[PDB]
């Protein structure tokens, strides 16, 4: 028989075991999910608004609830710009919410580039990405403007129509949502050229003050719990 | 300008190891007979964890060891009787590396964060507490190791790696010599000299006193993943995500031998050597492992039998059994 | 009789084996090559298990059409009428059960996962096969064995016709009115389910949504049909037997032996819907090809 | 040690041709993907154009599409940019890096400040 | 940026006096080593169960 050692180290590994299920609990109760975006993309922005320490910190999480379901939003903090490593911790996130500037005509074309290296990822190519198309009023006011035009970084916009399912906002200006949709097609061009139905993109257009938009996320949310769910009983 | 004198200054030490080199290891250690098929089994199987395990460490005693797993939990296992024994909360979850005190007195952790906290497993009161807290490096931690009770190098993803006084909290001695993020780092046993390999494809050998670069081993075509010492503190092995291993001498200044194969175009994730260092396990992103002859680079076995990504090796002093932890929370032991 | 008395049951033999076959290759997937060991894993496990069982019963009733009398004896007679009984109920539980966790993973994923484990899944499937015995067993030690010279079939009380127009009744509503219930009022909260979400979270981008939810539909429809035309004829055929005496026809026979391989059919279809048609499997099997 | 050399940049006028070549040694140059980056005096790093190992996917950035065109030598194992149709805001330092992990086609770190697997760049107005 | 140049050569210059020595030296005793302790260790030499606790 055992002796009362072992069987006090039972009863403490059982008490651990009790406590591990009691974490397990709420760890499968809250949802994870990745921020990543450019400097000017306007992450601080989506990262304050949250209606529910040191200097060198290198993650920043914000905790928030939604419809009882509670979100852990992660961030990258202090960390230079070899992301090719660490970016493999978030292989088993919910989804990664991706920031882009849609009035920096500049770095749009180089954001796609990282928007592939987001997508053709070898540890990135089973997770959903949603795509938050930043800063649409400075997009409109600099359409507005015309002293920049598009086709000066894109020669392709000049050969563009609007698509049949386009649903323009009430209010808005016609060469606004050309090129609009024209920046959506362009994402989702590089999302599907590799999607295969194993991942798919979350398009939304976010302004300057936007307080549904984790709202949305949450229905994402909801629909990738979905996708994880029929995939297993065996009905996708 | 000094470029040109840095080219030539590559160019003698290259024509130097040149000149060194008399035979490779594999045909001076040709006539020795081959080890053959290894068949290990699986002895004992731990359960519990809920996020990808990513490090792990063996205690001296060979009978307890640590788990770190992304799920913000390091979990103590029994070896032996396959019972927790103590299981510390952190506080931040993306975790990356953990580290064992060679007293069995204190527990080191981290990962993304900048800060790589130590808890006493000793407390006056039996649980477990937050001990101290190291702060002030720029980029994730990568691997951390115990030299003593008193002192700790820590590795980072910011090039750097910094030996902190556990009774103080600052740091001793900052290497700056790495160009990429250092993944990993193993000490010498007799805690003198510690090599680091970068994502520079380069590795870099260090003294813990002198706190000099001594020499510079890039062999490899990529970003080094993973770096174990030889037994007998004059070679170490590394692999990256090139499928090759390689390994170098610190006395010979010079690579040793190459392990790799065909089919294999997966990255290495973790090495560790045997008691005796005859042979080289290495986990490889085809969810198994594979166990090489370090003297005939032959494939001596395959600890096949994990559901995911083989995430980290670890060999008891003596040799007894091999810990494998994968990326589906599960850890394996072998013999 | 005709040429038809031996080209039933022998084509029988060669059916039952590529349904074993199918339950052989799913064993498999099930023992040494699974993906991870989950609550499906074990219901599909129990589920192959049922179909093996009541697939490899299906010799003696080729046997017992292809001669004229029964030479195993009424004891072998009874053990196998009451294990075709346990299949029979044990795949029919298990299918319900196997509905249950589709809907309670799918619409209630934090509510269902506090339980939904491996012991609670073994547990579930003993209360199963507990529960087939019970509804069995029972039934079958109070049948007599009615053999005149060599046959197999049951001997009722004094109310000979009243009793086996109640016992048709009794398996007809335990093996088709609540098992399919909650297949479709499960299958329909799903397909409900994941249009909501579909209309919700985002329209242009999801390639055709339609498309994405006419998998689930089709299988829904494909699984809802196959159950149908497998158990609704058989029971149907009996009932009306029970009610009206078919006169002596020899294509009768043949409708018999027709509705009778309908469940078969569909425990033969049942590893080709529930295995490789699923995510799981199909994305395994790549790892030896 | 890995080591990547670029050349055949110098002045010229706008309207002309370049045909820049990039040796690569310590590695092998078929098993790895390709890319063509560029940096602007006083602007940061622009990716221009990126290339697989087998040559069959090959992209190019809107600035530069139809204007150039990137191919590979396995036998010599050089990279050649065949530039036409110059203008005077391509006056930029043109950088060839490769990809870190081999038998894949994410291009992660291609775009780095401090990237090692990258040479020092040639000088192209 | 010159000064990253400078500590680059003139840890060149420190790596380029070390003493090396022949590869063949290096592996005889890499195998002295290893044929040393080939007993030593369970993994490359299997023990019976009456000595090994993970029986």
């Amino acid at each position: 028989t055992l002796s009362a050692e072992d069987k006090a180290a039972v009863e403490r590994s059982k008490m651990i075991e009790k406590q591990l299920q009691k974490d397990k609990q709420v760890y499968r109760a809250t949802h994870r999910l990745l921020l990543l975006g450019a400097d000017n993309s306007g992450k601080s922005t989506i990262v304050k608004q949250m209606r529910i320490r040191v200097k060198t910190s290198g993650i920043f999480e914000t905790k928030f609830q939604v419809d009882k379901v509670n979100f852990h939003m992660f961030d990258v903090g202090a960390q230079r710009d070899e992301r090719r490593k660490w970016i493999q911790c978030f292989n088993d996130v919910t989804a990664i919410i991706f920031v882009v500037d849609s009035s920096d005509y500049n770095r749009l074309q180089e954001a796609l580039n990282d928007f592939k290296s987001i997508w053709n990822n070898r540890w990135l190519r089973t997770i959903s990405v949603i795509l938050f198309l930043n800063k649409q009023d400075l997009l409109a006011e600099k359409v507005l403007a015309g002293k920049s035009k598009i086709e000066d970084y894109f020669p392709e916009f000049a050969r563009y129509t609007t698509p049949e399912d386009a649903t323009p906002e009430p209010g808005e200006d016609p060469r606004v949502t050309r090129a609009k949709y024209f920046i959506r097609d362009e994402f989702l061009r590089i999302s599907t050229a590799s999607g295969d139905g194993r991942h798919y993109c979350y398009p939304h257009f976010t302004c300057s003050v936007d307080t549904e938009n984790a709202r949305r996320i949450f229905n994402d949310v909801t629909d990738i719990i979905i996708k994880m769910n029929l995939r297993d009983c065996g009905l996708f | 300008q000094l470029r040109q004198e840095a080219e030539q200054l590559k160019n003698q030490i290259r024509d130097a190891r040149k000149a060194c080199a008399d035979a490779t290891l594999s045909q001076i250690t040709n006539n020795i007979d081959p080890v053959g098929r290894i068949q290990m089994r699986t002895r004992r199987t731990l359960r519990g964890h809920l996020a990808k395990i990513y490090a792990m460490h063996w205690g001296t005693d060979s009978r307890l060891l640590v788990s770190a797993s992304q799920d913000g939990k390091l979990i103590i296992w029994d070896s032996y009787t396959t019972n927790k024994v103590h299981a510390i909360p952190l506080r931040s979850s993306w975790v990356m590396t953990c580290a064992y005190a060679p007293s069995g007195n204190y527990v080191a952790c981290g990962g993304l964060d900048n800060i790589c906290s130590i808890y006493n497993l000793k407390t006056r009161e039996g649980n477990v507490r937050v001990s101290r807290e190291l702060a002030g490096h720029t980029g994730y931690l990568s691997c951390c190791r115990f030299l003593d009770d008193n002192q700790i190098v820590t590795s980072s993803g910011d090039t750097t790696c910094a030996l902190w006084d556990i009774e103080t909290g600052q740091q001793t001695t900052t290497f700056t010599g790495h160009t990429g993020d250092v993944m990993s780092l193993s000490l010498a046993p007799d805690t003198r000299l510690f090599v680091s390999g970068a994502c520079d494809a380069s590795a870099k050998l260090w003294d813990v006193r002198e706190g000099m670069c001594r020499q510079t081993f890039t062999g490899h075509e990529s970003d080094i993943n993973a770096i174990c010492f030889f037994p007998n503190g004059n070679a170490f092995a590394t692999g990256s995500d090139d499928a090759t291993c390689r390994l170098f001498d610190l006395r010979a200044d010079q690579e040793l031998m190459t392990y790799s194969h065909d089919n294999i175009i997966c990255g290495i994730t973790s090495v560790s050597f045997s008691k005796s260092g005859r042979l080289l396990l290495a986990g490889y992103d085809d969810f198994n492992c594979n166990v090489w002859d370090a003297l005939k680079a032959d494939r001596a076995g395959v600890l096949a039998g994990h559901d995911n990504r083989v995430s980290c090796l670890g060999v008891t002093d003596d040799g007894m059994a091999v810990a494998t932890g994968s990326w589906d929370s599960f850890l394996k032991i072998w013999n | 009789l005709a040429v038809s008395g031996v080209l039933i049951p022998l084509v029988y033999l060669v059916v039952c084996v590529v349904g074993l076959l199918g339950n052989s290759l799913v064993i498999y997937v099930v023992l040494r090559h699974t993906a991870s060991p989950s609550v499906t894993n074990v219901y599909i496990l129990n589920l192959a298990l049922a179909d093996e069982l009541f697939m490899l019963g299906l010799p003696f009733l080729a046997a017992q059409n292809a001669l004229s009398y029964w030479p195993f004896g009424s004891l072998m007679c009874r053990l196998v009428m009451a294990v075709d009984g346990i299949n029979q109920f044990t795949s029919i539980f298990c299918l319900t059960v196997m509905s249950v966790d589709r809907y309670l993973a799918v619409v209630h994923p934090t509510r269902s996962a506090r339980w939904r484990t491996a012991p609670v899944a073994r547990t579930v499937s003993a209360a199963v096969w507990v529960a087939s015995a019970v509804v069995v067993l029972p039934v079958v030690v109070f049948s007599g064995v009615p053999r005149g010279m060599s046959t197999c079939h049951m001997q009722w009380p004094e109310p000979a016709a009243a009793w086996r127009a109640g016992f048709i009744i009794y398996t007809a509503a335990l093996g088709f009115f609540g098992p399919l219930l909650v297949i479709c009022l499960c299958y329909l909260l799903i397909v409900v389910k994941v249009r909501s979400a579909g209309r919700r979270v985002w329209a242009p981008s999801c390639q055709r949504r339609r498309r994405s939810e006419r998998r689930v539909t089709r299988m829904v429809v494909a699984v809802v049909a196959l159950f149908v035309l497998c158990w609704m004829p058989f029971y149907v055929l009996n009932i009306v037997n029970v009610v009206c005496p078919l006169p002596e026809e020899p294509a009768f026979f043949g409708l018999y032996f027709l509705v009778v391989a309908l469940p078969y059919a569909n425990s033969c279809a049942n590893p080709i819907l529930y295995g490789f048609l699923s995510y799981r499997f199909k994305q395994g099997f790549r790892r030896v090809l | 040690q890995v080591q990547l050399q670029e050349s055949g940049g110098g002045l010229v006028q706008p309207g002309g041709s370049l045909r820049l070549s990039c040796a690569a040694s310590g590695f092998t140059f078929s098993n790895y993907k390709m890319n063509w980056v560029r940096q602007a005096p006083g602007k940061g790093l622009e990716w221009v154009s990126d290339i697989s190992q087998s040559g069959a996917s090959i992209s190019y950035t809107g600035s530069v599409k139809g204007r150039f065109t990137i191919s590979r030598d396995n036998a010599k194992n050089t990279l050649y940019l065949q530039m036409n149709s110059l203008k005077p805001e391509d006056t930029a330092v043109y950088y060839c890096a490769r990809c870190p992990a081999p038998f894949t086609r994410d291009c992660f770190d291609v775009t780095s400040t401090t990237y090692a697997y990258r040479g020092q760049g040639t000088q192209v107005t | 940026s010159i000064a990253q140049a400078r500590k680059l050569v003139e840890q060149l210059k420190m790596e380029a006096n070390i003493d090396r020595i022949k590869v063949s030296k290096a592996a005889a005793d890499l195998m002295a080593y290893c044929e040393a302790h080939a007993k030593e260790d369970p993994l490359l030499t299997p023990v019976p169960a009456s000595e090994n606790p993970f029986r």
